[PDB]
């Protein structure tokens, strides 16, 4: 930030997912809006389109360093496996709903022994009825 | 290398078929043949079109003739947004006349006559040039079905005293009850086969 005065730990929400709490490192996201561009033949004019929003994805990447690290790691991996989507508090973006959709965990004894890292891919889940319109 | 294939239209060479391919199938009454041409337009400039919908194709294979069309049967234009804009042509035998058209026979049925008497006076409403090598045959009755294409009676007729009735690459219409004799090839596994 300009100047010294910033204090990330007042303008970062702390993560969390279905209740559970969890140590952010980084924060992406992805929006967009669908288009439909042509392009005629012979002609010297293009044309478009817009045809609604695109859905948004979200990635965070979590550490865990404390004492103890395998059972909060291999405790957490449990709820991001629990059926059905559940609210997302995101770093920079609010609460939101988002279900996972996949989680890389790297680990190692010799290389890093001591810290375990977990990649993550969020998606956008909002609740709709069941009959169809 | 010395062109392995060339083509004509009318008696003006083809310099710009893209893509060709040919067929001579023998369990068949015409052959047939394709080729694509690349076409250009220029906006704001003229064009000469030709679209010629008849007219005679000529393919030379190897410096030997291979089909003898009568040619321009279809006309069709592709075009696309992307890739490119092109052209397509198809032919069929001379006989294609036969194969799509009724039968207008003088009377409609024959008294006493034989098989071979009976294709000369089916065929030559149209000027296709007979090949007949086959064994003649006597029938006491013969009526051709009112309506019915010539490509049907001819092979009806033929199928029952073991003629085959397929065309040859000059452009006429051969009845045989064999092969032609023409010894061919060795085709050796290893050596040619793919």
């Amino acid at each position: 930030m300009a100047g010294p005065c910033y204090n990330p730990n007042e303008h970062y929400l702390p993560a969390s997912f279905k209740g559970v709490p969890f140590d952010a490192d980084s924060s992406d996201s992805e929006h967009g809006r669908n288009g439909a561009e042509a392009e005629f033949v012979f002609g010297e004019r293009t044309g478009y389109a817009d045809l609604g929003i695109k859905i948004r994805s979200y990635s965070i990447r979590a550490r865990f360093q404390t004492n103890d690290h395998v059972a909060l790691s291999n405790a957490f991996i449990a709820v991001l496996e629990s059926t059905g989507p559940g609210l997302l508090v995101h770093p920079t973006r609010g609460p939101v709903m988002a279900a996972c959709r996949s989680a890389r965990v790297t680990d190692s004894k010799v290389d890093a022994a001591g810290v375990t890292y977990i990649d993550i891919d969020f998606v956008e889940a909002n609740d709709t009825v069941t009959g169809f319109g | 290398m010395i062109k392995p294939m060339r083509i004509f239209i009318g008696g003006e060479e083809l310099e710009t078929y893209t893509s060709a391919r040919l067929q001579r199938t023998k369990k068949q009454l015409t052959g047939s043949l394709t080729v694509e041409i690349f076409l250009n337009y220029v906006p704001s400039k003229p064009v000469i079109v030709n679209a010629v919908r008849g007219k005679e194709i000529l393919v030379y294979v190897m410096g030997e003739l291979a089909f003898t069309g009568e040619g321009g049967s279809d006309v069709t234009v592709n075009f696309a947004k992307g890739q490119g804009y092109s052209v397509t042509l198809t032919a069929r035998g001379r006989t294609k006349y036969l194969v799509d058209s009724s039968h207008s026979h003088p009377t409609g049925s024959f008294k006493d006559t034989s098989d071979r008497k009976v294709i000369e006076a089916l065929v030559k409403e149209h000027k296709v040039v007979l090949d007949w090598q086959g064994t003649e045959v006597k029938e006491p009755k013969i009526t051709l079905r009112d309506g019915n294409r010539i490509f049907n009676e001819i092979f009806e007729r033929c199928n029952q005293n073991c003629h085959f009735a397929y065309e040859t690459r000059d452009g006429k219409l051969l009845v045989t009850d064999g092969t032609t004799g023409v010894v061919g090839e060795d085709i050796v596994l290893g050596q040619n086969i793919l």
